């Protein structure tokens, strides 16, 4: 992993001295050299995974040797799991309010049911007459939910299909929008992305998102190697951070998702704001991946 | 005998079917403590039986045999009801079972 | 000068002929005397700005902005670029293109990153190409145009690798639904240009239809969107006027006091959040009395709201000149004015409540309420009405406490039900203080129990 | 109701009177746990009651209310029997009382 | 007490040097001087008490300053309680198988019942096919039982009256003679005194017995100042030692007690051995005392 | 010389006349030439040997042993003796009386402690005295006499304070039921003496009846017990003879092996435990082979039991001379002899037990026992019979363990009930070892299950 990959060379005078050099940033000349020397280190071009032990340090260590952009790199992405992501699609192929059945499947699973209840009881907690919940603690609650609950319950519930609006709202209600997603204001998506960029886990999992969810044209489904789950996994990873996406409405099948933001006040940057926001709502990858998965593909 | 031992049981029941006033179509694994007590009646219980049957003790709300009752419940279960709201319920599903 | 966009692209292939013109990079003027001096960066970059190799393949015509392969880009060169791509599949590479010598961050308007895509194969047969790839760029074009800028040529529709490698295929272009707009493309033309300087009075965005014919004939059209930027010369403002009228009530404290909001809008810094956030101004002086101690001006939300969180002071009237400009003292200003006209009932009325001996109380014996007109005077911050007595020998003590709620309520515990008949007429007195002053001096309440 | 609360009662009873086969005329302070349970039925028990009344549960040794049972006994009591021999008896007098 | 009484002067060079001198025992000249000097120390003519903290040290320290036999000193005896012991008779005066009623009184007393069980459950414990009990642990349990249980249960049960042999046997069985009193052999009483004489607690309580239970002739009841209680206390203190007395038989009223020993092989000391036994069996004090106490005196 | 007893007594009173003869202290001879030289200790002692005061009141006639008050013992003297009595009531004081100059421990036969009692009052009126207190000592007399000692006067009955203070009251003494005994008291005599040397062939104790008449006449009598001691000249021993016969079986180990007990009794050191405990002897050599390694002699209980706790050795026969004397090599000895004649069946018999398929076992399937004549050969210390097999494919393993009990039992677990029909004839082999040698070499057991 990235943490050990640093330790493999951190004892060396080369990595030790040049690591500190980049931390400083003439210095720019030495920092450029520090990149080239560290470029050969096991840390450089390392990879982490969602739910990793010390998932934060595996990125703080790696990012600390970045020399210093709209689409960031995805070193956090468990690249090798991309195959497993395909396998998960094979699983859901085998295994009416369908989101309810997904919820019932969780309720019968001692681990999922316990984790699911253990985090809903946080996100539904009333704080004051004019404060529905502690959204930060809810985000932390959900952030653990989507790593500790098995994929065959996490993704089945998150990307469940529906036949009516009662189910479709249940789908929207999966992570309590009234706590985790909705708020009094919708900040500018560009500023919101800028805030997310400063957090290692949010920024990197955001990188994971468009790493697998970018509205690509070369592939058939706009997903890498037409991989539905690769996007869906990286997408789910974003839930529990400032950029938490959610379903827009309760359409029985018209599945549209986006974070809790808009593009008001972008002006000269309206294109860049939409350029990223479109990846949530106008993205055939998420559209096909969520529907195909929910339909058993 | 054919009676089963005292232990944990289970039945999948919808929240609304439990009759708790919560209009929800989610199911929970409703576990409960039931069955024949393997432990012999305590010497206390034997005295209670003999002293009760012979009307030596005050007539009172007594129990002359170990009760196959739970000793612990599951932490909680949460659900989404018909009103697009979530609720958690504690002490609903047995976690430990023993005769007292 | 500024580039027509911040990023370009074109399809590259294995072992393409040396010299293959790839594309044009364009830049428009701010002043007619401005002429670009195009140049490139010394290295080709790959996935997530991976520095792959010294740019020994792609060169640029400093005058026209024409990008071409000065050397044939073979398979081995691709493999060399691939292994240096930090493990990513090498699908797109790019280079930096600048307007003048600097070397510096490729930050548009002063730069553009030309993102060339690549396929692990030779150029496809021209006869297999569709009008879409023969006419228009791989991905949808996006243009960037500024206001109060001279017009000029900003793009050429015809793809150079098609003219270079497929000159046998005839392609010609034009615009549809462009009438009345500054954008023109002559019938059966290869180029597109503007005719008049853009301003905000015309549009905040363009989306035209670009169409071509190939050859047998096939017609294809694509959207022609253009990003419009905001003129930066002055702050056109404001449609709203000034209204200094307001009022403040003494001893009416709030957690968040507001005097007035004059909503504002301008064509300069409101369109984009950054334009105001990067630089903004507000009232400077007077400060000491009001602006330093209590009240502030919320200009950044385009509200011009004056509000306060701290405590109030004596009725000192004032009228402060609010600044709404972007840059104060170095540019033309836009200002408004707001005044504060600071002006507490303190009712002393003993409510003579009636009680009963042997009250059938659930837990406590309710006497009555202390809610008076002050409830709005102090705006819910209760002045702590306290009811006390020392004369009567009945109902010695209860729960007659200085409730903090707006209304306030007084009662005693259901513990004296058989002591109230000791005496019929019970005499109480109520006082209340707040804000370091006596609000309710005293009132003597006559409360009976029989 | 007139029902007394769940708690410990006592009655002085001879050893042989307990019917344990110990031929001794000594008496012991036979304490026992009895009375109405203050604790309300849990949502566990409320569900069980509804699932029991409607015959949703397997017919089994179940309890639809907390049992007023002891939670602890005296260590032991010794006595001298009719044969000039000593014996100790465990768990014959409740030391703690609670509803489970 | 004796422990502190030594400490009060042990810091002095006089007591310190002369204390060690007596431990050595020319030496006899200095040891004789040590006795005369230490004679003035607070330790001299000190006393200990039943149930005193450090019941051993309060005697070992006192005896250590004796320069170096039927009647030995009783420094352990709670001398000041002698007056109270007389008054205790008035309390005892205030408070059918009589021994059973005594047992029932204990069975209803949570403290007595528990302590009573705490030693019977030990004294009736089988060790091996040819070992009825661990008599030492039994004696330990009995030794604590008769010091921690209130007197109105210890004496009421131990010294109850009877009307028949069924009660009288209950009386004799109070301390499970089959464990605490009886054994395969009856050693020579005098040799047992020689053994007991070496233990500070046993020897002192043995002296206590021959201080208050000597078959005296000057008084009416052969008890000091005709004080029934004086003997009752010292006698009961003997339970749990090599000289543990017990009832001889199950006579309904013919109460006779003695330790578990005889005078075989005494030779030159035959009478002296008997003289020690007479205080148990031929002593009007114990006879009148136990019978009187059984009748509520 | 030795005193007639180790402790004397008489009643003292307040302000008694100086010179009042109190009592006699007597001592008898071991040789006729011995004459005592009586003396006293320099201090009077009180409760628990409390040293009260320099003996300035009581003196002794060195020839007759007469104790008298050389000075009048007044009240103040009593109070001085009282306050020095360590808080005890001063009821009895005593002084040491010795046979010769030494000063030394008052240890009889070489000393006696004369315990004088005291009343806080003057001497009572003679007319109020009863014959009991006029004739005989306060407490019952006890005498001490030794064997093979010359006779002589050992006591005078008449109480000296009665003759001194009550000479008007006539008292005379005699013995009853003394005929045939060495004790005599002439009719109407004041003294008592022996006539012949005592020995053990006469008595081990005396209890005569002493009687007096006073004046009007009253007769009173008291017991006259005398403690007899044992002659110390040699050991009359033994009524038991010697029997060297015995037998030991090889490989018959016990935790406590016994060869023989020859119970002994003598008139010298058996009467008292101390006589033998203080000094005793037993077999000295041979030692190395048997007496040093295994066996010892129990002479102190008067059993002469030879026994062993350790391991046995090869059949080495011997006959050791046991010593039963008190003091060996300085006095006449008494000895006996015991021999040891040391001489294990080791049966090899395969018991062919019958089993059944589908045995209705409760928990385990019992096969049989390994009990044998060897059970008495090794006296309950089992040689660890182990039954094993490797040929049969049925009943692979069980609980066929080397039971430590005398008999030994073998069985298997009820786990192969449906495997036993696999084969009818199961072949087992049993071996056993102990004492660092092979006891049961091997036997092959044929056990069937069908």
């Amino acid at each position: 992993d990235c943490v050990r990959a640093n330790e493999l060379c951190a004892a060396e005078s080369n990595c030790s001295s040049r690591y500190r050099t980049l931390r400083q940033c003439l210095a720019n000349k030495e920092c450029q050299a520090a990149l080239e020397v560290l470029q050969e280190s096991p840390l450089y071009d390392c990879r982490c995974k969602r739910g990793m032990k010390k998932e934060l340090q595996c990125l703080q260590i790696y990012w600390s040797i970045h020399l210093g952009e709209f689409y960031e790199a995805s070193p956090y992405e468990p690249v090798t799991s991309r195959l497993s992501d395909i396998f998960r699609l094979a699983s859901i192929f085998s295994g009416s309010n369908h989101c309810l059945d997904a919820a019932k499947a969780c309720n019968l699973n001692d681990n999922c049911k316990k984790l699911r209840s253990s985090y809903i009881s946080i996100c539904n907690r009333e704080i004051s007459p004019t404060e529905r919940c502690n959204r930060r603690k809810c985000h932390k609650a959900l952030r653990q939910f989507f790593d500790r609950v098995p994929s065959e319950y996490t993704y089945r519930m998150l990307f469940c299909s529906c036949q009516d609006q009662a189910c479709a709202e249940r789908r929207r209600q999966t992570i309590l929008p009234s706590c985790s997603y909705e708020d009094k204001e919708k900040p500018n998506c560009l500023d919101l992305r800028g805030v997310c960029r400063t957090d290692h886990l949010c920024r990197s999992r955001l990188a994971d998102f468009h790493a697998n969810c970018r509205a690509s044209y070369q592939t058939v489904t706009s997903c890498p190697a037409d991989n539905y789950q690769a996007c869906l996994g990286s997408y789910a990873g974003m839930i529990g951070f400032d950029m938490t996406p959610n379903y827009v409405d309760s359409s029985p099948t018209g599945i549209v998702v986006s974070p809790w933001c808009s593009c008001r006040g972008s002006g000269n940057m309206e294109e860049e704001c939409e350029k990223f926001l479109r990846d949530f709502t106008e993205n055939p990858c998420l559209r096909n991946a969520i529907q195909a998965f929910g339909n058993g593909t | 005998l054919g009676a089963r031992p005292c232990g944990l049981r289970e039945l999948e029941v919808r929240v609304s079917e439990l009759g708790l006033g919560y209009a929800s179509d989610e199911t929970v694994l409703f576990r409960y403590c039931a069955g024949a007590c393997e432990a012999a009646a305590r010497v206390y219980d034997l005295g209670l039986r003999r002293l009760r049957q012979r009307r030596r003790l005050r007539r009172e709300r007594v129990r002359a045999q170990p009760c196959c009752r739970p000793t612990a419940y599951e932490d909680e279960v949460s659900f989404l009801d018909a009103h697009s709201r979530y609720h958690t319920v504690h002490e609903l599903s047995a976690r430990e079972c023993a005769c007292v | 000068l500024y580039f027509s966009r911040d990023a370009y692209w074109e399809k590259l292939y294995v072992d393409q002929a040396a010299g293959t013109p790839l594309l044009y990079v364009h830049a428009l003027r701010d002043a007619p005397e401005e002429v670009p001096s195009f140049r490139l960066g010394q290295h080709l970059y790959g996935t997530y700005r991976t520095r792959l190799h010294e740019n020994n393949w792609i060169c640029i015509q400093e005058d026209t902005g024409l990008l071409y392969l000065n050397r044939s880009l073979d398979h081995s060169s691709w493999e060399k670029l691939s292994v240096r791509n930090r493990g990513f599949p090498l699908l797109t590479v790019y280079l930096k293109v600048f307007l003048s010598p600097t070397e510096g961050e490729c930050q548009w308007p002063g730069c553009a990153r030309v993102y060339f895509s690549f396929f692990n194969t030779s150029f496809p047969a021209c006869s297999s190409l569709k009008p879409r790839e023969l006419c228009f760029p791989e991905t949808r074009p996006s243009f960037r145009i500024r206001e109060n800028r001279p017009p000029g040529t900003f793009h050429q529709f015809r793809l150079l690798p098609v003219q270079f490698l497929c000159p046998n295929i005839s392609v010609a272009y034009r615009l549809l639904e462009g009438e009345g707009l500054p954008f023109r493309c002559a019938p059966d033309s290869l180029e597109v240009s503007t005719r008049w300087a853009l301003d905000r009075e015309q549009r905040e965005k363009y989306e035209l239809v670009a169409v071509c014919t190939v050859h047998r004939e096939e017609v294809v059209m694509v959207p022609f969107p253009v990003t419009v930027y905001d003129e930066d010369d002055s702050a056109p403002t404001f449609p709203a006027g000034v209204d200094t009228a307001s009022a403040v009530v003494e001893f009416k404290r709030k957690e968040d006091t507001v005097v007035a909001t004059l909503r504002v809008f301008d064509a300069d810094v409101v369109p984009a959040s950054g334009e105001l956030v990067r630089r903004y101004t507000s009232t400077l002086l007077p400060g000491d009395t009001w602006a330093q101690q209590t009240f502030r001006v919320e200009h950044w939300p385009n509200e011009t709201s004056v509000q306060a969180n701290g405590s109030f002071v004596r009725a000192t009237v004032h009228d402060y000149r609010l600044v709404l400009n972007r840059n104060l003292s170095i540019s033309e200003n836009r200002t408004m004015q707001l005044a504060v006209l600071v002006n507490p009932v303190s009712l002393h009325l003993p409510s003579t409540y009636s009680l009963s001996v042997s009250r059938r109380a659930r837990r406590f014996a309710q006497i009555g309420k202390v809610c008076v007109e002050n409830c709005q005077a102090f705006s819910g911050i209760n002045v702590q009405y306290k009811l006390h007595s020392s004369g009567a020998n009945c109902s010695t003590l209860g729960v007659v406490t200085s409730a903090e709620d707006t209304s306030g309520i007084l009662f005693v515990n259901d513990t004296k039900a058989l002591r109230r008949p000791k005496c019929a007429e019970l005499h109480y007195m109520v006082v209340a203080t707040d804000q370091q002053t006596s609000r309710q001096a005293q009132a003597q309440l006559l409360v009976t129990v029989e």
